């Protein structure tokens, strides 16, 4: 079990660490979060109080090394930071840990959601995703744009996610028009999975790291990446079937996980209506479907 | 983005443009089997292609062949239409190639779309008039040649005849339109106008008849006439 300490919380704030969130007020004697799982991303994030704009936050595998948060009055945001003395840190863990002054990753024993979101998430796709490669953690916020919204503005800043357009000669074999577009076999199965993200491992991981943005910081082009990634796979007629049933579980997780109140500018009512009902897979995800329409029946 | 009637004139400028009209393309008979279910029978059709601005007319006919062993043949049409005009648009010189397409069915913009992905700088359009195109089976000279064709085959027009000799092409654009409407509207009226005049005739080389200008507002008169009747003969007014 990890710990990532906090060096004050000199600015009210709203902390969350996964799918979990709590209050820090004004000065108070907050040093950190204990207790974190080894073997999972994580990600820790931050919402100020006096300015609901831009939620940011940080991916990291405490694996990777020792991180710390320490707010900076000048960038006016906590930064996390990496601790390279191994010693000096330790020293700054037990002591705060003996005086109390850090919350426990509040894990359920029974309670596999970080898992079931993570599963396919490598730090290592995270950081060519986010590229900053002086640090081994990464930073995502709100307003962070993608490489294909760029498309159509600093580099540097951007989700350099895998760039996914029906409508482009990577998707459409010369020859194959009508044959592709209404069936994107090739294009998942000989473009993406063979070509470029090699396995469906790193696929999904994608998507699951795509869905994650969305949902902690609102990130748009991230929830058009995530539904750009599963309508690939539900209008291909030729999925193997071990990815239609790890997709089924992916998707329930993350449709379990999302906040009831969020569905209206988080799920694309075309997509999720055609992929669930119209596509190829649509009998293919029986626990996303069942979810959906216990919980979302309105989108539908 | 969409052709209405607020950027009407656009289609008489400089910059190349075609019309594509998909509404020809899968024609069948409905008819019922020696059981009793029904059936339908394909028929030759066509693809209507057409430049607003010179009146030049690129007729692709659609052999029936082309369907056989298909499935999902109203789809395919469009895929179809999209590959024929493809490869109209290729087989131009560069300097004849069209900037836009406008497609008069919205059905045709992606099947189109995809297929043009090689001509990146080449718009497809939708457009909110609602044109007479399909219509030109009407036309005697067209549906002959499509009706005969054995084969896939293109055959070219000049759909204003010789007509912009003495009008603008907005003018020849606006006589078009209203005998196609008036043939779709009542196809037998219509024609019965066009050649109610035996001493009126058709070149040779000419889809329509040979009116003096004074004779085209007679007709177009007449057509006028023909499509607000229809129209009151329909809602009764
Ligand atoms: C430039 O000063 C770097 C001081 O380094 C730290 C500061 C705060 C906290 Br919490 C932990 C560390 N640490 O692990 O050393």
């Amino acid at each position: 079990m990890n710990t990532v300490p906090f060096t004050s919380a000199p600015i009210e704030v709203t902390i969350g660490i996964d799918q979990y969130s709590f209050n820090v007020k004004e000065n108070q004697p907050f040093h950190g979060i204990k207790d974190i799982p080894i073997g999972h991303v994580h990600v820790i994030h931050f919402q100020h109080a006096d300015n609901s704009s831009m939620r940011y936050g940080y991916w990291f595998d405490c694996r990777m090394g020792n991180f710390y948060i320490q707010y900076d009055p000048k960038d006016g945001l906590y930064k996390m930071m990496e601790e390279r003395d191994g010693a000096k840190f330790e020293n700054i863990v037990h002591n705060f840990k003996e005086r109390q002054m850090m919350v426990s990753y509040p894990k359920i024993d029974e309670d596999d959601t970080w898992y079931n979101l993570t599963e396919f998430v490598q730090m290592d796709k995270i950081r060519k995703i986010v590229r900053k490669d002086e640090n081994q953690f990464s930073y995502v916020d709100s307003s962070m744009t993608t490489v294909q919204e760029n498309e159509l503005s600093d580099p540097a800043h951007s989700l350099n996610y895998t760039v996914i357009n029906f409508k482009s000669r990577e998707a459409i074999r010369p020859g194959h028009e009508m044959e592709d577009f209404l069936d994107k076999s090739y294009y998942l199965n000989t473009v993406m999975l063979q070509g470029i993200f090699k396995n469906s491992s790193n696929y999904f991981g994608e998507l699951q790291f795509a869905f994650l943005n969305a949902m902690f910081f609102g990130n748009y082009g991230s929830s058009l990446q995530w539904h750009a990634m599963i309508e690939l796979i539900c209008s291909s007629a030729t999925v193997p079937k071990h990815m239609l049933d790890k997709l089924d579980e992916i998707l329930y997780y993350q449709i379990k996980t999302l906040p009831e109140q969020y569905s209206d500018i988080l799920l694309n009512e075309r997509v999720w209506n055609i992929c669930l009902y119209s596509s190829f897979q649509k009998n293919s995800l029986h626990n996303t479907e069942k979810i959906m329409e216990n919980k979302y029946p309105e989108l539908l | 983005g969409a052709m209405n009637s607020s950027n009407y004139a656009e289609l008489f400028n400089n910059d190349i443009k075609l019309f594509v009209d998909d509404t020809n393309v899968y024609r069948v008979t409905v008819h019922k089997t020696f059981e009793g279910n029904v059936a339908t029978k394909a028929i030759n059709g066509c693809i209507f292609t057409l430049n607003p601005k010179t009146g030049h007319l690129f007729l692709k006919i659609i052999h029936t062949s082309v369907w056989a062993g298909q499935k999902r043949l109203s789809q395919l049409a469009k895929w179809k239409t999209a590959e024929e005009v493809s490869a109209l648009v290729r087989s131009l010189p560069k300097e004849e190639q069209p900037k836009q397409i406008i497609v008069t069915r919205k059905a045709m913009l992606d099947p189109l779309e995809v297929h043009m992905l090689d001509f990146p700088n080449i718009a497809i359009r939708p457009t909110e008039l609602r044109l007479p195109f399909s219509a030109a089976m009407s036309i005697d000279k067209l549906s002959d040649v499509v009706m005969k064709a054995t084969e896939p085959q293109m055959v070219l027009f000049n759909i204003y005849d010789d007509w912009l000799d003495r009008i603008s092409s907005y003018t020849a654009f606006s006589r078009l339109t209203l005998l196609l409407r008036a043939l779709k509207t009542n196809e037998e009226s219509a024609k019965m106008i066009l050649l109610s005049d035996p001493t009126i005739t058709i070149k040779s080389y000419h889809l329509w008849p040979s009116f003096t200008d004074e004779q085209w507002i007679t007709i177009e008169s007449q057509m006028r006439d023909l499509i607000l009747t229809e129209y009151g003969r329909k809602y009764n007014v």
